[PDB]
């Protein structure tokens, strides 16, 4: 009963934390007028996909004590799919995010003519759509089972159940890191490189302090997503290919790494709170 | 303490003689009369100016 409700206490503590930030985020952003931007459509999206990801928290709660999963198929099928969303859509706003950066920067005249928050919803609707043709093959094979014990839910993979399995495994790694972070790296690597040598941005000392504080926050954002994803991608390509065998550490360290990927949603409504100070009159004022 | 310093000048504007020398003895580092400097100390702090 310590350890027991000691994780349900982690449970509840971290779902109602990252409903409770996005919620707020939500909230002030399409609430108020002036957070109206085009880096603000953005960070929407992005805690859009977060409370996504938090609200299938409470479920695996309930499964956890149970043992058996006592919502039916339809709802089993919903979580498996978001969880893919969850990672696929939090990793391909960011990637935009700083291409947006990298436009308002070193840019200045082209991204005065296009960083309109029209082109914004039009740029998030096309990454959803992206993301989901990927995301939606996830729940046309997802299915709760009848094991020997308790019904669980699982990935049932069609014909053979061997090659399916690793082509999902390769695809979502190579993917969901090498084109979004090395596109991250290129695009921080040349708006540095500006921002180094140069006086002034936009000709005003006003507007050169509010364009650095967005970069360094959008920065501290994507290093915290990279240092909180890393671990369990990395693990579970080793799981795949290194055969590691049974172990009572690894198996602690195995879940570890995947609560360290839950629990990246929560940190960044707190981030916000403190990072940018109209996020934090806002929060205070509401 | 200074992440560069910009322009530097005898204002009074007598001249000034920026990091380059335009509008008419550099360092590199990561009648009474007073001169004025311009600089910020990080990459992401915003400019301002300093009187000597
Ligand atoms: C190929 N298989 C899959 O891909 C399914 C995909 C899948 C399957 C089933 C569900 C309900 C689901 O919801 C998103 C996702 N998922 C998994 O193999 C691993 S996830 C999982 C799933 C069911 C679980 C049931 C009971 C207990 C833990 C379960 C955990 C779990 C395991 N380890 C850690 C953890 O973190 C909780 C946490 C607590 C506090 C703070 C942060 C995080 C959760
Ligand atoms: C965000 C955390 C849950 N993730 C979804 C799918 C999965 C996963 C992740 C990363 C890469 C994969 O190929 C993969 O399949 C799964 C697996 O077998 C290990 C743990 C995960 O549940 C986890 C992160």
């Amino acid at each position: 009963m310590v350890t027991a409700i000691t994780i349900m206490a982690l449970y509840s503590i971290v779902c109602v934390v990252g409903l409770f930030g996005n919620f707020l985020v939500m909230y002030v952003i399409v609430r108020y007028t002036k957070m109206k931007t085009a880096t603000n459509i953005y960070i929407f999206n992005l805690a859009l996909a977060d409370a996504l990801a938090t609200s299938t928290l409470p479920f695996q709660s309930v499964n956890y004590l149970m043992g058996t999963w006592p919502f039916g198929n339809i709802l089993c099928k919903i979580v498996i799919s978001i969880d893919y969303y969850n990672m696929f859509t939090s990793i391909f706003t960011l990637c935009t995010m700083s291409v947006d950066r990298y436009i308002a920067v070193c840019h200045p005249v082209k991204a005065l003519d296009f960083r309109t928050p029209r082109n914004a919803k039009i740029v998030n609707v096309c990454n959803w759509i992206l993301s989901s043709a990927i995301g939606l093959p996830v729940m046309f094979m997802a299915t709760t089972k009848y094991r020997q014990g308790s019904i669980d839910c699982t990935l049932t993979f069609s014909h053979p159940t061997w090659y399916w399995e690793n082509l999902l495994k390769i695809c979502v790694f190579i993917f969901a890191f090498i084109m979004p972070v090395l596109i991250i790296t290129v695009c921080y690597g040349l708006m540095i490189l500006r921002l180094k040598s140069v006086r002034l941005l936009s000709g005003s000392r006003e507007k050169d302090r509010n364009l650095r504080r967005i970069t360094r926050m959008v920065l501290v954002v994507v290093a915290v997503f990279i240092v909180c994803w890393t671990p369990i991608h990395i693990y579970v390509i080793i799981k795949a290919l290194i055969t590691i065998p049974e172990t009572t550490f690894q198996t602690v360290s195995w879940h570890f790494c995947i609560a360290l990927g839950y629990t990246n949603s929560c940190l960044n409504p707190v981030l916000y709170a403190f990072l940018d100070e109209n996020f934090k009159r806002c929060f205070r004022e509401f | 303490t200074i992440f560069r310093l910009y322009d530097m000048g005898w204002y009074r504007l007598v001249a000034s003689i920026t990091s380059g020398g335009s509008t008419k003895t550099i360092s590199r580092d990561n009648a009474v009369y007073y001169c004025n400097a311009e600089y910020r100390t990080g990459i992401w702090e915003e400019l301002l100016d300093g009187w000597g």
